[PDB]
């Protein structure tokens, strides 16, 4: 319905390494939510946040925000559930953190889809997750080859095929310019020709004669720094050769 | 094509364009959205049949009983200037563009009305005297009050230049009596000739583009002249050189090849003189922008206009202004002082040199070209606006 399990294990089995957020602090430690079965909870102790004893004052600005937590022991029938970040490497926060947003970016690109088609969440979830997380590793590079490679869609079947649809629809800008072509000439609607021949093949559009409204689609958005100062270069080199006057805002 | 260039003239808010619609169909659309409302700034065009009724509008006899079908005679255009005392320069340009005239007088509204005399006074100098008078809001006017109406209108004329002027009672918009129009426009009106050998002139007053917005440059279009040819046909595929020029302080003429000579609704091979063109030519739609070519002389290539600045003219004026209710004594012309010199399209602010019995020496601040001796109504600046004081010729 909301949300659920990663891998059809109830407990983050022992000596695996998982994210949290510290909720509050009194005296057992935080009692952290796994940020990964999102509704279950753990806990953690004092002397193992850190090897410094946290100050109130300390205390305070730690508690919402999120780090990383490796398992020293749970029980199975219980949630009442150990964590741990002292024994937490260096490598592994940036590892795990790097895990973590890829589950937070498959999560919300099937969190509105069964909100929105009213089903129950779980069990699509589920038949994605078998197969795509158990052959190799889930479902963020399974699904930006799944779109190009589409044998992963037929490996097993969704309940619906709208979910499907929006799942296609989900993962799969301008710099205006509005040159003056001033132009006082006889051979100028061929350098405008010309012109245009180049700079198009990046949206370019008439307004009139003189005006004329380009949006130079940038990639990094830096990228089209490159593309509309060429173009304007063009423009100058054009009109010399012919007999006009053109004029780049 | 449009065998005789036939303007329109009359008083700012009479209904020229509505006179027009009554005639043709074809609308001078009022534009710019001061013009929606109001008044014009370009001449307002359309396209008149005449096929007559011998056993039209139409060029079917189903309508006149006779079904004996309506007899060609002409296909005439129509030359409507804006008839308001500000924008006067404009209808300076289309009556040496003219060959005969149409003038237009309310009912309700008075019969020395100064704009409307302004106009026959324009008429008079620039070989106008083919008018033929309407009568147009006498659906508003008594069986009585009508008649003296014209009456004071016949005793107006007669003392003009023009002396038997036919007069027909019209309603621009009811659209009844314009038959007799029609017949007219071939009786009272006949075309004086215009032939192939006369040097091919060509005299513009508007510029167009026909760049629409939203279109690719990969789909391109030239640049439209509108300009009316008094000799020369001009046939398709010939270069050309529009000599006022282009301003860097020293002009240099332009030269355009000849894309299209368009004129009714469809592109012909051929422009005969006596009619109102639009001319497609190779030049720029940039320089075609909004009114750039107004007032413009175009010669076909290997020809010599001549762009004076400090000119000779054979000077003649009024006892008494025009423009104004308040006809003003015409004092005498003061020198160093802006004019505005009207030289078949060209509407120049021009200072005096000299002022002598009948001839004066003028300076330009804007070149205009004379290849002939050249036709000049003459303005000047006392009440603001620019009133009508006389007439000239350049004398070359």
């Amino acid at each position: 319905t909301s949300h659920c399990r990663f891998y059809e294990n109830k407990y983050p089995e022992i000596d695996d390494i998982v994210m949290v957020n510290v909720q509050q602090i009194a005296e057992m430690g935080a009692y952290v939510k796994l940020l990964e079965y999102d509704n279950i909870e753990g806990m953690i102790l004092l002397s193992e946040l850190s090897r410094r004893r946290i100050r109130s004052i300390q205390k305070l600005i730690r508690v919402g925000k999120n780090d990383v937590a490796v398992v020293l022991r749970v029980d199975k029938e219980k949630g009442y559930i150990d964590l741990s970040k002292r024994r937490v490497s260096s490598e592994d926060i940036i590892k795990c953190e790097e895990k973590y947003q890829k589950s937070k970016t498959v999560h919300s690109i099937l969190r509105y889809c069964a909100e929105k088609f009213q089903i129950p969440l779980e069990e699509l979830y589920k038949t994605i997750a078998w197969p795509l997380s158990r052959k190799f590793g889930h479902a963020y590079e399974a699904f930006k080859l799944s779109i190009i490679d589409e044998t992963v869609w037929e490996g097993i079947e969704p309940p619906s095929k709208d979910v499907l649809d929006e799942l296609k629809n989900y993962i799969s800008v301008k710099i205006r310019a509005d040159v003056e072509v001033s132009c006082f000439s006889y051979e100028g609607i061929d350098a405008i020709k010309d012109a245009l021949k180049s700079a198009e093949d990046v949206k370019v559009k008439l307004v009139a004669a003189p005006l004329y409204v380009l949006t130079t689609q940038a990639l990094d958005k830096q990228k089209g720094i490159e593309q509309l100062e060429s173009a304007i270069e063009k423009i100058t080199e054009v009109i010399t050769k012919y007999g006009g006057v053109c004029n780049i805002t | 094509q449009a065998t005789i260039n036939i303007g329109t003239i009359g008083h700012v808010a009479h209904g020229k364009s509505t006179v027009v619609r009554a005639i043709s169909g074809v609308q001078t659309v009022r534009f710019k959205d001061e013009l929606e409302r109001n008044i014009t700034i370009k001449l307002g065009y359309a396209n008149a049949k005449i096929y007559k009724c011998q056993e039209e509008i139409s060029p079917k006899c189903q309508r006149p009983g006779c079904p004996g079908r309506y007899k060609l005679v002409r296909h005439v255009s129509f030359v409507d200037c804006p008839g308001h005392d500000i924008l006067m320069s404009t209808m300076l340009s289309g009556a040496a563009v003219m060959d005969a005239a149409l003038l237009l007088i309310a009912g309700n509204e008075s019969c020395p009305q100064p704009q409307t005399s302004e106009h026959l006074a324009a008429i008079e100098i620039m070989k106008l005297k083919h008018v033929i008078i309407l009568q147009n809001k006498v659906d508003l006017m008594r069986e009585e009050s009508a008649l003296e109406h014209q009456k004071s209108i016949l005793k107006f004329i007669r003392g003009t230049i023009a002396d038997g002027a036919p007069i027909v009672p019209i309603s621009a918009q009811l659209k009844y009596n314009i038959d007799a129009v029609n017949e007219f426009i071939v009786k009272t009106i006949p075309v004086p000739p215009r032939d192939f050998m006369i040097s091919p002139r060509l005299i513009v007053i508007r510029s167009f583009d026909v760049n629409k917005p939203g279109a690719e440059i990969e789909d391109l279009k030239g640049g439209v002249a509108g300009g009316s040819i008094l000799n020369g046909v001009f046939k398709l595929g010939d270069e050309i050189e529009i000599r006022p020029g282009i301003v860097t302080i020293q002009c240099k003429p332009i030269f355009s090849n000849i894309v299209s000579l368009f004129a009714e609704q469809n592109d012909l091979k051929f422009a005969v003189p006596g009619g109102l063109i639009g001319v497609g030519t190779k030049v720029d739609p940039t320089l075609c922008r909004a009114d750039r070519l107004v007032g413009q002389v175009v010669g076909a290539k290997g020809h010599l206009p001549n762009i004076y600045t400090d000119i000779e003219i054979n000077y003649f004026l009024l006892r008494r202004l025009l423009g104004v209710k308040k006809q003003a004594k015409v004092r005498k012309l003061e020198p160093n002082e802006v004019l505005m010199v009207n030289i078949g399209s060209t509407a120049t602010g021009a200072r005096v040199v000299a002022v002598k019995a009948d001839m004066a020496r003028l300076q330009l601040t804007s070149p205009a070209c004379t290849e002939i001796n050249e036709k000049i109504a003459l303005s000047r600046r006392i009440e603001k606006h620019w009133r009508l004081i006389g007439w000239a010729t350049i004398k070359k």
